[PDB]
């Protein structure tokens, strides 16, 4: 992204990030080995930091841009789960899909109900 | 009438007790409108106020079945 040539501009990025939840499943398999206390439901203390601390270096500023698109799981199809729930401010735009329209054939089973942008 | 078979048709006919029927007739009269009024009213109040009832709410519950808090 911080890239530049002798006269010639910047370079337009795409990220494409495979299933963000498992890094912070990884930070959940190790937490209490490190001492610490469990909260919610066996989730880390510090869910929300550590997910920011990564959020906010996925962005674009004046010097280049980046375009980014991600894939957020689902545990046991529960929106109100903590994981999900902290994720979904980082965002512009919401895409959910919804087992009960894919089980009808319908595809893509994109929930017209629960998707916004901004 | 005739010999063999006798057959009389009336629109209105009942047995002629007195001269007028109006005092027997408004009986069944009462009878079929208070019926009918009853009616009417145990078909509204069994359907129209239970049916709703039972459907008013029943999504806050479906939507929350994988919740674990």
């Amino acid at each position: 992204r911080d890239e530049k040539d002798e006269n010639g501009k910047g370079r337009d990025v795409l990220l494409f990030v495979d299933n963000i939840y498992r890094y912070t499943l990884a930070g959940t398999e190790v937490s209490a080995l490190l001492g610490r206390m469990p909260s919610a439901v066996g989730y880390q203390p510090t869910l929300a930091e550590e997910m920011g601390v990564l959020q906010e270096r996925i962005t674009s500023t004046k010097s280049g841009s980046i375009t980014s698109i991600q894939a957020v799981y689902v545990p046991a199809d529960d929106l109100t789960d903590p994981s999900p729930a902290t994720t979904f401010a980082h965002l512009d735009a919401t895409v959910v899909l919804s087992r009960d329209i894919a089980s009808s054939g319908i595809y893509p089973a994109i929930d017209p109900l629960d998707s916004t942008s901004r | 009438v005739q010999p063999h078979v006798v057959t009389v048709l009336a629109d209105t006919a009942i047995r002629a007790d007195n001269l007028d029927e109006a005092a027997i007739l408004e009986a069944r009269k009462n009878a079929e409108q208070l019926l009918a009024n009853q009616k009417s009213d145990l078909d509204s109040a069994a359907a129209l106020a239970a049916l709703a009832e039972t459907a008013a709410q029943l999504e806050t519950i479906r939507k929350i079945k994988n919740r674990a808090q």
